[PDB]
């Protein structure tokens, strides 16, 4: 469950 | 394609076998010099950047230089450099931390930087009109950081190959490694290796 | 804005006196391989170039290069260089006349120019596509930078060393040559080194 | 007269 960097 | 002739004395400090981690921590990534967001390892060596969304960290190194030749290898794998992966120096003064993806590191007077996954130049620059470097390749794990501080030149070295000045007009500056960072729980080596 | 290292050597080569003009003229322009329309003068120093319509027109220096580095000062008046004037080298097999107006330098794969007016890179180009280098006015004075360990043919303008405009040239045996359009354009070659 | 090369 994470955005397009890793976050 | 793009090969530069090197600085005088690079091809000697690229001919010596690599320097004690002891050497490589003095000039390491700095504790006390990074984002709150990123955790400086084995004493310099590398560091971590913790899982933050919508923010940009960057690190100095614990050494500024203003005289002399400098080179440092950075080894920053493909898979953790997401959106804005950006590698260079700044001033003492550069910010280390933004509250959104960025290229951080080029986007004010503190810093230079070159964006390793678009291949874009930044000093004082917010992206648009940044020129490309060399005047796209791709930048391996592995890339070196040549740092001239007599010529007052930053530049870097891919593969094997120097490709000459990406910033000039630095001297008088006193410069400290830096990147700029915006994956979680990426995990960015520096290698100091002279002079 | 756009220097890059020199080779080493070339600092000292530099930094010496100019040489003697017998030095100079033992690797200047080659009477014996030049275009019938161009007349080599003072025995090397420099060449005129006829007044002849629909002609491009080149010369080779008197001595071939297949190792070490090589270093010469040309000298190209701004107001003689017409529509295509390109300073480089060339083979020994170059052709040094074409009946038209052209980049002949760098037009086929026997030689590599650097096209001054336009500031264009030729090697087997007639021009479309042909790179901009550096990637600039170019003053009278330029250095060719022939360096035959690295394979590299390069300039300098006014102190400042531009890289490498052509790589890959190892192994090759490489002279000294300019192509010119110009009724009575005068080119002068001043070799430095080694 | 002379042409756009001054020949």
């Amino acid at each position: 469950g994470v955005d397009i960097n890793n976050n | 394609l793009y090969f530069q002739s090197m600085p005088e004395g690079l091809e000697e400090l690229l001919s010596a076998p690599p320097p004690d981690l002891g050497a490589q921590r003095r000039h390491g990534w700095n504790p006390k010099d990074c984002s709150e967001n990123i955790e400086v390892k084995e004493g310099g060596l590398y560091f971590e950047r913790r899982p933050v969304a919508q923010s940009t960290d960057g690190a100095r190194g614990k050494r500024g230089y203003s005289r002399g030749l400098h080179a440092w290898e950075i080894s920053w794998p493909l898979e953790q450099r997401g959106t804005h992966a950006v590698v260079g120096v700044a001033t003492a003064l550069a910010p280390l931390q933004t509250d959104h993806y960025a290229a951080l590191l080029g986007s004010n007077s503190e810093s230079w930087g070159w964006d390793i996954g678009r291949g874009k130049l930044y000093h004082q620059s917010k992206g648009p009109g940044a020129p490309q470097y060399p005047a796209q390749l791709e930048v391996p794990e592995r890339l070196l950081v040549v740092l001239d501080m007599e010529e007052g030149t930053l530049g870097y070295a891919i593969g094997g190959t120097y490709l000459g000045p990406a910033f000039r007009g630095l001297k008088g500056r006193t410069l400290y490694p830096a990147v700029s960072a915006v994956w979680g729980q990426c995990q960015v080596r520096i290698r100091y290796l002279g002079e």
